[PDB]
């Protein structure tokens, strides 16, 4: 229910519709929970629905990364406990066992940090072998992100996390139409052609 | 010799150490069409979706273009809507409506351009009138044609554009939309020799000005 | 060698085509009807087994070359309707030479709404007043260099905004022709 | 099952294949458990295999490290306990009671961190008389550490901890032929004469 | 007047103070033959292993080299194998093919020496082509000579040199190769007068060109 009054006469700041703000505020991308150790993640932005329309508007994209992982027991409480997340560049091996060879190989960096101490922040660089990212490909990935609790024991803690993702240094090209459909995979564009959704709401006469 | 201040050990969303020191990431090269402004978009022709009606959702495809007829008399509305981007309604069809959503205030000018595509042996006249932010619906043509308004024909010129002057929004479930109404009368009737065709249809464009600016986002 | 007769051109993002078989190829004519919904193909895919240059694209393994499109229709001043040309790059669907036709022009066939098609590189096509519309587009990829038989850079669209319309009597067969000539073609096989 | 779509056409940058960047990266080179207190290790590089081969491409080496012991109970838990990490240079008595004169020496440095603090972390210099380190003498050590949970008592704690190198300041000489067949010994490269596995893989006939 | 940041008390291996402050370490002296990048060390000629037959793991000292005889005749195949450093095969056995597997990706040109190892009453004619990549492996001498050969005879010249353009990898258990077929075809027959052997062999090696270059490392 609109309203006429509170008209707005000065005109704002366009520095604040550039590409660096659309893209700079941070949200939860996964939620990983473990009762087997293993839980590897997969880094990606095609995750919750509105990320993967606000940037499909474009088509080439380059960027970085800053995570940060939040921890602690599903109801809430903290108990100390040392965590070990691992990652995994694009075309190295992939932990199948929780006493695996690549928990403890040397080339793929990781991070050690208990519940207590504030949540862990680790950057990750622009990877692509090309010029910056595609979301459309018409001809015929960032890494791989493993958790997992550091000991030969079990713990005994069941374990819930959260990953939460920043862009920066954001680059784009062509822009393109955004989708107004409902998504169905998330590596393909398809839709249901049973029915069309039209963009706009309906109303009775052209004239009313 | 410091003593930490109240704020610290804790993790702000709108707030590191690489991860990769020795990694050089590829350098980039030159790829036209680059994008620094979301404003660059907002600034370019759209189809407005006026023909909303309730039965044209079967076949989604008409309802691009409102038509105009032989049979029907001189001075009667043809279509009406008012200029509220944000809001639902034809603007939701075009890039400045679907960009409005992610974004709470914004003010600016904007500007709507029509476009006939009729037969080429076919005249008439047509008024447009645009009502000021405030007042009503015009009752009829001749009070209509006293306000802002411009007389498009397509006779001699197959379009024109027409300039909205200030347009405002304060989203708060309810925002404080200052905007006008546009209105298209029927000044003469259409016109036509034998052979021609005797329905025509016109395409509604519109898109933001130099001076649009946003504010304070949101998620749609 | 080829030359074709013609009597406002646009440059796809204002960059002229630029180095890091130049003729006019003259692919088969579209027969517009009261109900057709659109056609579209796909580059350098219509090109790959046409005349010297798909035999040079057949064979190099690298590639690298900008277009010069140019459609026209031909109409008596009888008829009337519009048409909306665009290049799309990267045209991921949800064909060859003889080019396709779309099922749901509405969706693109993709997913996307057509009334916002116009950000893309598009010319307006109205019977009422001009009959040509051409478009040039330079190299667009994330690397230099590419191969020719998979990747398929952009995809040109034509879709009948305005149902064409005219009275019983006159032809219901308007042609549609497209007209193609490849600029600053490289080859690194 | 190789493919040929997506050539690269730029040159890389040629910084990241020096010498220091080849050792930069920090791996596990043994793992100390404790259920008698003394768990003495001893400082080396001929452990984990797959060090002893990237470190044999040469003969001379010379280079510092920087340890970091990460400590936690058997299944991960953390609970508080104080610790001592003493280093024995080389030529330094070392301790074989957990009551021995050695853990009051002052000459041997030690460092004495709780359980909840981080990891802690300890550099140590280039030691050997020579000039530089060599793994292949022709003719007929770089320290010790011993572990111990402070105090008289008995600690009711079992004990796991892990440590970490990174190589600094890397100098090598002399390369020399990569090692291309099993490990016997952690001293002498010995090989099993029985069987020889040859160093390509093997194909039907030379023109397929 | 500070306020601890997220990602404090983390320690990451891919991220001190000094154990023994007064120790003066020993100094150092000059010993020839330094190593500052491995580049220098891929760019010396190493024996590749061509004739890596089933039958010859019982005695790996026949699989350096492979056979050239007086009983083939003109035209036929004598080997054939691809440019990858990287895979399994022939190319395992360099110190080029050896480095590649610490690093995911690269990119340079190759070379590739042969040498003629028979009697010095020996001569005749033999064939090197190198097919692009994404061709097929050519069927007959006729086909192989219209794409990029040398004409190598050990009549006068023992040792022939052959440069491959151009290869690249991005290891993802698949990887993006790039590369080329080297072929060994009989131009003419082997010809030896009597009192000399009549089988000979030749030696195939291999090294990295100055635009050698690798990318993001791993462990093998």
């Amino acid at each position: 229910n609109l309203i006429e009054t509170r008209c707005v006469l000065n005109h704002h700041s366009t520095q604040e519709t550039a590409i660096g703000n659309f893209f700079s505020r941070a949200g939860l991308v996964s939620i990983i929970t473990m009762p087997d150790g293993y839980v590897n993640w997969d880094i990606d932005l095609m995750g919750y629905a509105q990320l993967r329309r606000k940037c499909e508007l474009f088509t080439y994209m380059r960027f970085d990364a800053e995570f940060t992982f939040v921890v602690a027991k599903p109801n809430g409480v903290l108990v100390p406990q040392l965590l070990q997340y691992m990652y995994v560049p694009p075309g190295a091996p992939k932990p199948t066992s929780r006493d695996s060879f690549a928990w403890q190989t040397a080339t793929n960096p990781s991070v050690f940090v208990k519940m207590t101490d504030p949540p862990a922040q680790v950057s990750v660089p622009f990877m692509s072998p090309a010029s910056a990212y595609q979301w459309f490909y018409d001809g015929y990935m960032m890494g791989t992100f493993s958790i997992r609790t550091v000991g030969t024991e079990k713990s005994p803690h069941s374990i819930t996390l959260r990953v939460y993702m920043r862009i920066k240094h954001v680059r784009a090209w062509i822009p393109r139409p955004l989708r107004n459909q409902p998504y169905l995979f998330k590596t393909n564009p398809n839709y249901k052609g049973n029915d069309i959704k039209c963009t706009s709401t309906s109303r009775d006469k052209i004239t009313t | 010799p410091t003593e930490l201040k109240p704020g610290t050990n804790q993790f702000l969303t709108t707030d590191s150490a690489p991860i990769l020191p020795g990694f050089h990431p590829t350098p980039p090269i030159h790829i036209p069409g680059e994008v620094h402004n979301l404003l660059e978009i907002c600034r370019v022709e759209t189809i407005l979706e006026v023909n909303n009606l309730k039965t044209n959702e079967t076949t989604p495809m008409q309802r691009l273009c409102f038509p105009v007829s032989v049979q029907s008399k001189t001075g009667e509305l043809c279509a009406a809507f008012r200029a509220d981007p944000g809001r639902d309604g034809p603007w939701q069809s075009t890039i400045l409506g679907q960009l409005c959503r992610y974004y709470t205030q914004w003010s600016g000018s904007l500007e709507v351009t029509f476009m006939f595509a009729g037969s080429f042996m076919a005249t008439g006249k047509m008024l447009i009138a645009y009502t000021p932010p405030g007042g009503n619906v015009p009752a009829d043509r001749i009070t209509a044609m006293l306000g802002t308004h411009v007389i498009w024909d397509f006779g001699l010129q197959s379009s024109v554009t027409l300039v909205v002057p200030w347009i405002s929004n304060t989203h708060y479930y309810f925002d404080y939309y200052t905007t006008g109404i546009i209105t298209i009368w029927y000044q003469t009737n259409y016109v036509v020799p034998i052979g021609a065709p005797t329905t025509a249809y016109i395409v509604a464009l519109a898109a933001a000005q130099d001076n649009f600016t946003m504010k304070l986002c949101k998620d749609t | 060698n080829s030359t074709i007769t013609t009597q406002n051109i646009v440059i796809a993002y204002g960059e002229w085509p630029e180095y890091c078989v130049n003729r006019f190829f003259t692919l088969d004519t579209k027969s517009w009807a009261k109900d057709s919904k659109g056609w579209y193909w796909k580059f350098p895919d219509v090109l790959t087994e046409v005349g010297v240059f798909g035999q040079n694209a057949q064979f190099h393994y690298l590639y690298r070359s900008g277009f010069c499109v140019h459609v026209q229709c031909n109409a008596s001043k009888f008829h009337q309707g519009a048409l909306l040309v665009a290049v799309l790059p990267e045209y991921v669907l949800g064909p060859g030479q003889v080019g396709a036709v779309l099922t749901h022009p509405y969706v693109l066939d993709a997913g996307i709404p057509l009334s916002q098609l116009t950000v893309c590189p598009h010319q307006w096509i109205n019977l009422r007043t001009n009959n040509c519309a051409t478009i040039i587009v330079p190299y667009m990829n994330t690397v230099p260099f590419d191969s020719a038989l998979n990747h398929c850079n952009f995809g040109l669209l034509v879709i009948p905004v305005v149902p064409l319309d005219f009275n019983a009597g006159a032809t219901s067969e308007i042609p549609i022709t497209v007209t193609i000539a490849p600029m600053c073609a490289e080859f690194a096989g």
